[PDB]
């Protein structure tokens, strides 16, 4: 239990979102910010960034692509465990099938969790999807707010089976893939405001790359990962989704769900798989501790991470 | 050949620009019995932060300040020991000609600031040529911007919240008899006088 | 959003109340209309929108185990902010507390009604068609143990569904009908009346959280089965039942003595009779009959058999269970020496001084000794 | 003699009754706010016209203390907003909402006008010994709040926390069979 190597590595790994200005000209420019350097008299900048007068809408671009990478660890001390663990996934997916976590990923990017709180103050969105491979015209899904608001309303649409079957066909063939282009049109209110990401610094300046000359907020690579695993809604007396972390933290109100006293962490469930592969071989399975524990296990092997002592 | 006094603010416990700024809108509450445009405010001391413990209004002849100073406001508050108006002391000649300006540069620095401006660039393309794309008046993408300090007050009838802003010019002391505008700075622009330390 | 108000009721629930709401606004469901008032709620800056659920099975502020307080303030936008007329919501509130029973069984306040936590119901819940067709709504107290059906009509109900599943009115809906056929659906009335203020029984009137405190302090101590004879049984021949079990039980533990005279321990001897009286919540003696019997069977033998009740050993624990204090408060009390020392767990007083402490300083302003004289 | 058989019980007269359980606390609440003897005259005035001619006063008093604010009109603890007739009226022993109306109508305001004018009433910057004052607990019961995140804050006198999120809270996990919302939804 727990040698002195292990680690796996990450399934899905997303890119930065790049911003866009449409014109009523039908063109599109990047979208700059700027700072003012607060004097004294005789440093700290502050960045603001606006969406410019006489502009139609926001275009924000990136691109997801999930992979095979968690039915085998990327490093192990002993050929002990690595047996434990790649049949563990084999059983998993023979008995309770890849539907349930393929679905809900593919709710968080469909939706726009990754406009995090950019669609506060937001009159439509709609999101296009390009997937790869595949044959036809682009996945659609149009207006969120007012058309697509729950899991059985998203199954009502023409491409979602085909969508969520490449997934799981990308999460259970070895060496497998599936690469979605994402783009998402906001058409916000006249000057309203836009918050990308911020660098960290112990006020307020943005993280920035440069687009052909022009200087453009982004909105960060791992922090557009930290949205698409927000699935975590499986501790004990749940009510609030999380960040697939070991220790369900919840960030604003500081304090750790899923506390190793509670025994609903990943190390304590990790070091209990022999008692989940004793119970996946009954033709049973209780939805309460034993299901929303493999739930848990394989939400946060798809994360990675190195678990050793 | 006028003079000064310090109403000073001591109760140990206060913010102070926000009891300077309502004492100056309590000047504002003065001065609507007609124009009598005939106060400075002339706050006596300029950190690089806190705009002073005291607050020094001026007056012309000795009689129109307590006109000034009965502004019905400090008799139901100064039952107690919290500020302090000093009493009405001839002038020491030892002290500085400084200014107070309100510069409407720190107020339309702010991207609504430019978005009204340039909504306002063709409300008066009136004078009628060819209309540019507004595509091309990107801001000041990078710009540094001196000293300042704001003062929270409100519109004088309508609910509309703007601030007001404050800077400690030096110059040129003798001129003319010193009126102003309505409130109390000395951005008159026909007549900017120096009111002192 | 405006919302159209409906009759309010003071037999009401909260599920059937938003299912009242969601069908005559003209939701086909409950779920849209719940996903409707949190889009709602995200439109108006509420800090707490985020653990508002779109469950109705646990709409309620207890379920909830770190925002009640959002969830309140949730209940006060939509009373104050999205109906024509606000009906009564914040009323129909079925919260938790600060009060608890005893021995160790915590309170909840539903309007002011103070029911335990441990006997309330987490499973599915029967109702009547007759309420249900007639009236329509759903009351409230289908989900407290001990009741069956209705005030008038008074049909037995079907409480399983009649395939092998349950049915639930809050699964289905108020519609009456089942996913397998598609049709719609004297003890046990004195129960039944004793829930409509028909108090035809000689157990007289009460109020509600005294009465609750003794149906769950008999249903948790004494551990019996289910039938409506037998709670008529036990509160329709007052004071021979309970005076003959009590003299049953002091001849049970005075007969079995492991403990010598001189260390005679008071838990040994009335530890299914003496806990569960004093905090069933609160200092009220007019129909808290329990208190006033055990009270006044102490009272009127202190000093009886050469003084063998008022000389008790006690090792100073239960007194802090029932003198209405803390630890801290019981030293700083015997450091100024106003009660005779002859540590916690350590023996250190007997009954009959607490007893004459609690005669003496530790009245409260209903619970002292003058309420029950004349009750015996 | 209208306080004479106000005393008394005697239930045909147009002041309106109470219990007498608390009409002592209803002589120090008359003797501790208007810093005097117990008045007869104007004892039967206030209470003469209720509840017009002493609305007025609690609405005067929130909007006299802030006309003359000392700070700001933000980061301003709760006193010189409700200092004096919220501090001294709450207490009378016992807090039974069937008597003291005098607590419950100034509450009862302080229910219905938490969100007007873009938030004034919520946001007042408090400590946590008022809970102790207001939310009928002790020190470590807050402790117990604070450390597992029911009661979120923003040392024990210091001001941590807000009003409408303490008494909101109070409608959620502090309300008792004494102090009840339920009295109030048919007196506005």
């Amino acid at each position: 239990k727990l040698p002195t190597n292990l680690a796996y590595e990450r399934s899905i790994d997303p890119s930065d979102v790049c911003f866009f200005v449409v014109w009523p000209d039908d063109r599109k420019t990047p979208l700059t910010y700027n700072s003012r350097t607060l004097l004294g008299q005789m440093p700290h900048q502050v960045d603001f960034c606006h969406v410019p007068y006489g502009a139609s809408h926001i275009e924000c671009s990136f691109s997801v692509s999930f992979s095979s990478e968690l039915r085998q660890p990327y490093k192990c001390n002993s050929s002990k465990v690595k047996q434990t663990l790649v049949q563990l996934v084999e059983l998993y997916e023979t008995k309770i099938g890849w539907t349930e976590l393929a679905t809900r990923y593919l709710m968080n990017i469909c939706n726009g969790k990754w406009l995090w709180k950019n669609t506060r103050k937001a009159y439509c969105w709609n999101i296009v999807l390009t997937p790869w491979p595949w044959n036809g015209e682009k996945v659609g899904f149009e207006d969120i707010r007012t058309n697509y608001t729950s899991r059985q309303d998203f199954k009502n649409n023409k491409n979602w089976s085909a969508i969520v079957e490449m997934i799981k066909t990308a999460f259970s063939s070895t060496d497998g893939l599936a690469i979605f282009e994402v783009r998402a049109t906001l058409h916000l209110p006249t000057n309203a405001m836009v918050r990308p990401s911020q660098v960290f610094t112990e006020s307020r300046v943005f993280q920035s790359t440069t687009i052909d000359g022009e200087r453009s907020p982004i909105l960060g690579a791992f922090k557009t990962g930290a949205a698409i695993a927000t699935i975590d809604d499986w501790y004990p007396e749940a009510t609030e989704p999380l960040r697939v972390g070991r220790f369900g933290v919840h960030r604003e109100d500081v304090t750790c769900y899923r506390h190793p006293s509670t025994g609903k962490d990943f190390f304590s469930i990790l070091q209990q798989a022999e008692h989940y592969i004793e119970v996946l071989s009954a033709n049973k399975t209780p939805a309460q501790e034993t299901i929303n524990d493999m739930h848990f296990l394989m939400a946060n092997l798809i994360k990675g991470g190195m678990f050793q002592h | 050949k006028w003079y000064y006094k310090t109403i000073t603010f001591l109760p140990e416990l206060c913010n102070n620009e926000s009891l300077a700024a309502k004492c100056l809108r309590v000047l504002h509450g003065f001065n609507y019995q007609y124009e009598t445009r005939n106060i400075g405010v002339s706050f006596p001391l300029w950190c690089d932060a806190t705009v002073g413990k005291k607050i020094s209004f001026v007056s012309k002849n000795k009689i129109e300040l307590d006109l000034l100073l009965k502004q019905h406001y400090f008799v139901q508050m100064e039952q107690l020991q919290y500020f302090h108006i000093s009493n009405t002391v001839l002038v020491p000649e030892d002290c500085t000609y400084v200014s107070f300006r309100r510069c409407q540069s720190i107020d339309k620095l702010t991207a609504a600031g430019l978005a009204r401006k340039i909504r306002r660039l063709e409300k008066r393309a009136l004078s009628r040529g060819e209309q540019f794309d507004p595509s091309s008046f990107a801001q000041k993408e990078h710009t540094a911007i001196a000293h300042y300090h704001s003062l929270g007050e409100s519109s004088k009838q309508t609910n509309r919240n703007f601030r007001l802003n404050i800077r400690m010019l030096s110059e040129q002391p003798r001129e003319g008899n010193s009126i102003f505008s309505s409130y109390g700075l000395s951005n008159s622009e026909n007549s900017f006088q120096p009111v002192p330390l | 959003m405006f919302l159209q108000r409906p009759k309010p009721y003071s037999d009401e629930s909260l599920e059937s109340f938003f299912i009242r709401v969601a069908n005559k606004n003209g939701y086909g469901d409950v779920h849209r209309f719940l996903e409707a008032t949190k889009r709602f709620l995200q439109d108006i800056d509420h800090n707490g929108y985020q653990t508002f659920p779109t469950d109705i099975t646990r709409i309620n502020p207890y379920s909830a185990k770190n925002s009640s307080s959002a969830r309140t303030a949730s209940f006060l936008k939509l009373a104050q902010l999205t109906f024509n007329e606000p009906p009564e919501l914040l009323g129909l509130a079925i919260n938790r507390t600060n009060m608890k029973y005893s021995p160790s069984t915590s309170a909840v306040v539903r309007g002011a009604e103070v029911f335990p936590r441990s006997l309330l119901r987490t499973h599915s819940i029967p109702c009547c068609p007759l309420c249900l067709r007639e009236n329509g709504y759903a009351s409230y107290l289908w989900h407290f143990q001990g009741y069956e059906y209705c005030h008038s009509h008074n049909v037995p109900l079907i409480t399983t569904c009649s395939c092998g599943k349950e049915f639930d009115y809050r699964v289905s809906g108020l519609k009456g009908i089942c996913c397998k056929c598609k049709e719609p659906i004297e003890a046990a009335c004195t129960v039944s009346n004793w829930l409509a203020g028909h108090e035809s029984k000689p157990l007289p009137n009460l109020p509600k959280s005294y009465r609750w405190g003794l149906v769950h302090w008999w249903m948790g101590i004494k551990d019996s089965e289910f039938d409506h004879f037998s709670f008529v049984q036990f509160f329709s021949n007052w004071p021979r039942s309970f005076h003959s079990i009590i003299e049953d039980e002091v001849e049970f533990n005075l007969e079995h003595a492991v403990v010598s005279t001189s260390e005679l321990r008071l838990k040994d001897l009335l530890g299914r009779l003496f806990f569960g009286s004093i905090r069933l919540p609160e200092r009220n003696l007019q129909h808290n009959i329990i208190l006033g019997e055990l009270l006044c069977y102490l009272e009127n033998r202190l000093w009886q058999d050469k003084g063998l009740i008022a000389n008790l050993k006690m090792n100073a624990l239960e007194a802090t269970v029932m003198l209405n204090c803390s630890l801290d408060q019981i030293a700083s009390m015997v450091e100024q020496r106003i009660l005779k020392p002859n540590d916690v767990t350590d023996y250190l007083f007997h009954f009959g001084d607490i007893f004459c402490l609690w005669l003496a300083e530790f009245q409260s302003d209903e619970f002292n000794r003058s309420f029950y004289v004349s009750r015996w």
